[PDB]
């Protein structure tokens, strides 16, 4: 059946090592600040499109919100604009910076900053104070404002009481690999799961979902924006009513007496199909 | 130009024929705001490695701020270990280029 | 191609990542094939 | 489950506690872990946390908690029985912390939370300072302990040093805020609980000692916790806590016996399935099933930590040790919250927390029903027992003994005191327990006290609720079409009751202005208004900042206004307030109710003011908190001293009215030392018309402000923008664009991140966080809270060039165009008249 | 960790009575409950076997001279 796979941590470590080339180094969802599907949803639900986001055809004419007449408070003579109200402001807070927001989506506000250090040299121990980590004040603090216990007068502990986990290496060779896998992208975060088909594994998917391939010609931008538009339109309409009866028509055709089964090379099958099409 | 750009931006805010491929007239990334136009690339403090960007080029294209800070903060033993690691990496690179 | 030729790789035609368009063509063919099957059945029948 | 109601009767088994958080995710994770421990039916999904404290759908979708959730249950203890914990989880946002201010009066104990990796934050420091000023117990919780263990992968000794540094910083902040001897906080003292809130890993020193005793031996857990908490070191040869540190290569007791086992378990679990082998599990005394082993790394670690570390007994023990029962803790709360004094007989009875005494319940929280038509007033019952159907008089926040019409009688339906299951099976609730009174929502807006109808005839409501943050962002509200204007207005009222921080004001220009603290705050306000409180589509305006009017120079000439009755004229001169007096007075340091001798001594010592000036009649703005102070410097040689005494109330009313509505933009005015020069008035009471003074007083105030040098003032917001080191300089660039000034910048101790404290003007603060996050490509994060009023450049009334309708004005011209736009938008005359 | 000792420790803080082996019955609020049944109470009423009753401001009775103890009905649920 080859449907579910149960594997081990080192295999994920080595596969992630090999696939680092095709996988971005982003680990925190805050990088997809205004490029997550909800931001594009609320951009499409409005006329305004973010500079990194594709344009869209408005759902309705929306002539009511197109050019409203000047009102007593809507007059620009009273509104003060210190900074332009860019599309970022509208997408971030659709219910505040947008008159008549109507049917919109809600975007995630924030995720705690992933404070992770990627392993640089395997030989060096994992539980090591990396130089990038800021130093802390190792103050002597001869003062004793904190409470202090008795001096060699109490706390008689039995010798059979060990500090629990003992005779076990605190740092092992596999600690770095596992702790790196713990912050892997979606495919490698799972220790073991179910298979997916070959054709529905989009490798380039994580690429355009990034903010931008910085340092690119205009045509690259246009291609990225258009393909993001296609992806977001695919994401919008996604509901299966298909409560099928699991009638495997292909299996029934296989069971039909008019056809038989055999084994052959793929190239032979290809030439057979070419002859059949001719 | 930037002041006039903001001016007309605020004004806009308030006041068959087969085609072979896409056209550049649909680009939306053109924003006059220099902060938005020039966005600081997220290098993850020396840990940002984009997929398609060449690893060696990315190391060259890296701002080296994190690398320089780590070199300054590294102790003598840490500096020696880093020197040995980079020497081994250079030997490996020479082996591949051979 | 942009990524393949990102660095030391030449700016020539040497790019080999067909899967990205292969999946799109597979999906479009999967969408199309109902029409071709229906018309081929219409021809194969007598009420063409 | 009847024991939940049974334990409510025991007034000594209740632990009224409110939570705080750097971010709402951390506190709500802990609350969800507590709920899962108490309620075995609800189990958090592997994909996402349950987040039972996020009742609102807005918080669930946005990810940031919106409204405080007062939900908890009876929880057991290692050395004690189950106590009925009731915890009001609070949002983890700087602006939303204003809602947590309500919880300040809900309970008398704050179990503060601090992230291990993030460390101290601006929200955490502000909450700690506010709690210290609120006279409540503080028990710190090191949150996200797994971040140091897993995310940072720091060495165990380095992790212990970082935790000790965080604890020391918290203790220093507490000592700076309050001088009480109980400020000592440490695992040995029992004020620090290490609770990652992820994988259900929570403990204290006592919890670890109890685990050790259960595993093997019979060591006294209290002594072991008292010894292993600090850096007292352990000698194996002596086999005892040896403060002299005899062993050369030994690690501290906490690092050796507490942090090290957790690190070993985490390394075994995350490192490999063979690392967390069944042999290792047996050595740890746990036998997980094959199904539990087949799970992913995160669920396996969560299950292992939950099974190994009990059921959060250490947190319960720490809370019981320090957070007092309502009977013990009611007396300080009676002294602080009650404006009637604890010396009152009813106040004294409430201080004893007598269920059979008078009924005195203070409701400050407001919660909407599922249908949204009706509300429910949530509040603590300080004294008495409320019964379903029993009528009660709900004295409002503005109620006073002068007028009895300020209170109304209403019936109380079902109580729904229990909130963990959100059920309404409660019939009556004793004193000291939180009650969700139903049916009395209409007479009261927010922070109102209900009382028995006829039992007491002199009991008054508690002091009005106060907030640390100040609502400075104002936004106009209009309907899409006026045809259903009242319906929206209905929702507007539902907004005023629901959010205490939000202020709805009907401006004279026919505009409904909502005042809030932060941009996200007002966005949530509008989302709740449109989706729930008023389905009508609502049009808004560009956000505006409430402005202040100040003085820089003394008045050139005196200004006098004559009362119509026989030309009784009062003359005055206004002068700028002494530097540093504004924040001192605004911090409730000195009140007008203080004795004259005490105020004179304070002014002579601190600000070296003249004793005669101090002895003058002092106003100090509205409610004695307005920075604009008024001193009646009228010469005693004049015969108007008796007249001044007979007109002191009218003068004070005129001054407070002028403070509320100034001459420019009619906004609040601060740091104005209004000196009442003199007044000549006929002694006849007929000539002393009450309505002839206040308009004259405000005219004098306006003329004096015009006579003195006028300046505009904008609220500079403090922002503690945390960002990675590489972007730090770029972060300053953002402040460069938005007219921001960097106040300080320090690296995060033990974390690669870097905090920058900056002072961004409110005019450019709108969307500043969005600019910072987008420009830094989603790396930097910010959080802005109003800090202090700063004088805007330019002159409000100087004839300057009119700015373009859609172009930012130059810095010298900001004040005049701000003033003209505010005056026109408010509906008053735009042009400022010197004669007026 | 016994069930009766845990029920006696959980019953601390409420009104309960305790009849000792000498016939003296002390009723009051259980301030502290030990593991060996040593109960320290404050403001209790002690009635002897002869019928004389008295009030004590604070007492601490050990479990060795204690016969039985009766707690409230709230601990049954």
């Amino acid at each position: 059946t080859y449907q579910r796979w149960q594997f081990t941590l080192p295999m994920m470590s080595t596969l992630y090592r090999l696939a680092n080339q095709l996988l971005t180094d982003l680990v925190d969802d805050n990088y997809f600040y205004l490029f997550d599907l909800k931001a594009f949803f609320t951009s499409k639900a409005l006329n305004m499109a973010i500079p990194g986001g594709p344009k869209f055809e408005p759902l309705v004419r929306d002539i009511n919100l197109q050019d409203e007449d000047w009102n007593e408070f809507n007059d620009i003579n009273k509104i003060i604009i210190r900074q332009p109200i860019r599309t970022e402001y509208k997408i971030a807070f659709p219910y505040l910076y947008n008159n008549l927001p109507h049917h919109v989506h809600l975007t995630w506000y924030h995720t705690p900053n992933v404070v992770f250090i990627k392993t640089e040299d395997p030989d060096l121990p994992a539980f090591y104070f990396d130089p990038l980590i800021n130093p802390i004040s190792h103050r002597h603090s001869v003062k004793s404002q904190e409470p202090l216990p008795d001096d060699d007068e109490e706390f008689e502990l039995p010798e059979f009481v060990e500090p629990f986990l003992k005779d076990t290496p605190l740092y092992t060779d596999n600690t770095a690999n596992g702790i790196a896998l713990l912050w892997a992208p979606r495919p490698f975060n799972l220790r073991s799961g179910r298979t997916r088909r070959a054709l529905d594994i989009p490798l380039v998917k994580n690429w355009y979902r990034e903010h931008c391939p910085a340092g690119q010609p205009v045509k690259v931008r246009v291609s990225y924006q258009k393909l993001l538009k296609y992806y977001v339109l695919n994401a919008l309409k996604h509901r299966p009513p298909k409560a099928q009866k699991k009638r495997y028509l292909f299996r029934s055709f296989k069971a039909t007496k008019f056809f038989q089964s055999t084994k052959l090379d793929w190239v032979e099958v290809g030439l057979q199909v070419c002859r059949q099409g001719y | 130009k930037d002041k006039s750009k903001e001016l007309h931006a605020i004004k806009e805010r308030y006041l068959r024929k087969f085609v072979f491929e896409w056209d550049a007239s649909e680009d939306t990334s053109i924003d006059y705001n220099p902060l938005y136009k020039e966005r600081h690339q997220v290098q993850l403090l020396g840990r940002g490695f984009i997929a398609g960007i060449d690893l060696k080029q990315q190391k060259r294209e890296q701002s080296r701020f994190y690398g320089d800070l780590m070199e300054k903060r590294r102790t003598l033993e840490e500096k020696e270990q880093e020197e040995a690691r980079l020497r081994k990496l250079r030997k490996k690179e020479a082996k591949q280029r051979w | 191609y942009y990524r393949f030729n990102t660095g030391p790789v030449g700016k020539g035609p040497g790019c080999g990542f067909w899967a990205a368009g292969w999946r799109v063509w597979l999906f479009f063919m999967r969408g199309i094939t109902p029409l071709l099957e229906r018309w081929l059945g219409n021809l194969l029948a007598r009420q063409f | 489950m009847d024991f939940l109601a049974d334990l409510m009767d025991n007034s000594e088994l209740i632990r009224n506690v409110t939570l705080c958080g750097h971010l709402h995710h951390g506190k709500t994770c802990f609350v969800d872990c507590l709920i899962e421990q108490t309620h075995p039916e609800i189990r958090k999904r592997y994909d996402q946390d349950l987040c039972y404290t996020d009742i609102l759908f807005t918080e669930q979708e946005r990810g940031v908690g919106i409204k405080s959730t007062p939900v908890t249950v009876v929880l057991p203890d290692t050395k004690g029985k189950s106590y009925l914990f009731n915890i009001m989880d609070t949002p983890g946002h700087v602006n939303f912390s204003d809602e947590v201010t309500a919880g300040l009066r809900i309970s008398d104990g704050v179990v503060l939370f601090i992230d291990a990796a993030e460390g101290v934050m601006l929200n955490t420091e502000r909450l700690i300072k506010h709690a210290v000023q609120e006279r409540l117990a503080v028990t710190v919780c090191i949150n996200k302990i797994d971040r140091l263990i897993l995310e940072l992968k720091l060495p165990p000794t380095d992790a212990y040093y970082k935790l000790r540094h965080i604890v020391d910083e918290v203790n220093g902040l507490i000592s700076m805020y309050s001088t009480d001897e109980n400020l000592i906080l440490s695992p040995l003292l029992g004020n620090v609980c290490f609770s990652s809130s992820q994988y259900s890993i929570c403990f204290t020193l006592g919890s670890f000692a109890k685990i050790y005793a259960d595993t093997f031996g019979d060591i006294n857990y209290q002594e072991f916790a008292k010894r292993l908490w600090g850096d007292i070191y352990f000698n194996p040869k002596t086999r005892k806590f040896t403060k002299k540190a005899p062993t050369s290569s030994s690690q501290r007791s906490f690092v050796e016996f507490i942090l090290e086992p957790l690190y070993k378990i985490l390394a075994q679990v995350v490192g490999d399935v063979d690392t967390s082998l069944p042999r290792t599990l047996d050595e740890l005394g746990i036998h997980l099933t094959k199904e539990e082993l087949k799970l992913n790394i995160r669920p396996l670690l969560r299950l292992v930590c939950k099974k190994f570390f009990g059921e959060f007994t250490g947190f319960v023990d720490m809370c019981v040790q320090h957070i007092p029962s309502p009977k013990v803790g009611a007396k300080p709360k009676i002294e602080h919250t009650y404006t009637g004094g604890v010396d009152s007989d009813l106040g004294e009875a409430m201080s004893d927390c007598d269920p059979d005494g008078p009924l005195m319940c203070h409701t400050t929280k407001m919660y909407s029903t599922d249908d949204g038509v009706q509300f429910h007033a949530f509040g603590r019952v300080l004294s008495g027992t409320i019964h379903a159907g029993q009528p009660v008089k709900v004295l409002g926040e503005n109620y006073t003994l002068e007028d009895e019409e300020d209170s109304q009688i209403c019936t109380v339906g079902r109580l729904w005191i229990s909130v963990a299951r959100y059920h309404i099976e409660v019939n009556r609730v004793p004193a000291g327990n939180w009650v969700l009174i139903e049916g009395v929502d209409q007479p009261i807006v927010k922070t109102a006290t209900i009382t028995e109808p006829r039992g007491n005839e002199e009991a008054q409501i508690f002091r009005p609720l106060k907030f640390n943050t100040t609502s400075v962002i104002k936004i106009a509200v209009e309907p899409v079409n006026p045809s259903e204007l009242p319906k929206m207005l209905d929702g507007l009222r539902k907004v005023n009751k629901s959010y205490p921080s939000l202020t709805t004001k009907v401006e004279e220009s026919g505009e409904h202005v909502i005042l809030g603290t932060g941009e996200l705050y007002l966005d949530c306000v509008m989302h709740d208004l449109r989706k729930m409180y008023s389905e009508i589509d609502i049009k808004v305006a560009d956000p505006v900042v409430t402005f202040c009017e100040t003085v820089v120079e003394t008045s050139s000439l005196k200004c006098f206004a004559e009362t119509p009755n026989k030309k009784n004229k009062i003359t005055m001169i206004a002068e700028p307030l002494e530097k540093g007096l504004a924040e001192d007075i605004e911090n409730e340091v000195v009140q007008i109710t203080w004795n004259r001798k005490k105020l004179g001594e304070f002014f002579q010592t601190k600000y070296d003011w003249d004793l005669l000036a101090a002895r003058s009649i002092w106003a100090f703005g509205p409610d004695a908190t307005g920075p604009n102070i008024l001193v009646d410097d009228t010469l005693p040689s004049e015969v108007d001293k008796a007249l001044l005494g007979s007109v002191k109330d009218s003068i004070v009313q005129g001054f407070q009215w002028g403070t509320r509505e100034g001459p420019l933009c009619d906004e609040l005015i601060r740091n104005v030392k209004f000196k009442i020069l003199d007044a000549v008035v006929a002694q006849e009471p007929l000539h002393r018309g009450g309505g002839q003074i206040i308009p004259t007083a405000r005219r004098v105030v306006y003329s004096a402000f015009l006579m003195a040098t006028p300046r505009l003032m904008e609220p500079y917001y403090f922002v503690e923008v945390q960002a990675p080191a590489d972007c730090v300089s770029a972060v300053y660039t953002v402040l460069a664009r938005r007219r921001g000034h960097v106040t300080q910048d320090a690296p995060i101790p033990g974390s690669p991140l870097y905090t920058i404290k900056a002072f961004i003007p409110a005019i450019d603060s709108f969307g500043f966080e969005t600019d910072l996050r987008t420009h830094t490509q989603g790396q930097a994060f910010s959080l802005s809270v109003f800090h202090h009023w700063q004088i805007v450049p330019g002159d409000p009334l100087d004839k300057s060039i009119v700015i373009r309708p859609l172009e930012p004005q130059p810095a010298p011209h900001l004040a005049r165009e701000f003033m003209i736009k505010t005056r026109r938008r408010k509906g008053l005359s735009e042009d400022v008249s010197i004669s007026k | 960790i016994g069930v009766p000792i845990k029920v006696l420790h959980e019953a601390e803080g409420h009104i309960v009575t305790c009849e000792t082996n000498t016939g003296e019955v002390y009723r009051g609020k259980l301030i502290e409950a030990e593991d060996n049944m040593n109960c320290q109470m404050s403001n209790i009423t002690v009635t002897y076997r002869d019928g004389r009753v008295a009030q004590l401001e604070q007492v601490y009775i050990r479990g060795s001279k204690i016969r039985f103890l009766i707690l409230p009905d709230m601990l049954k649920n």
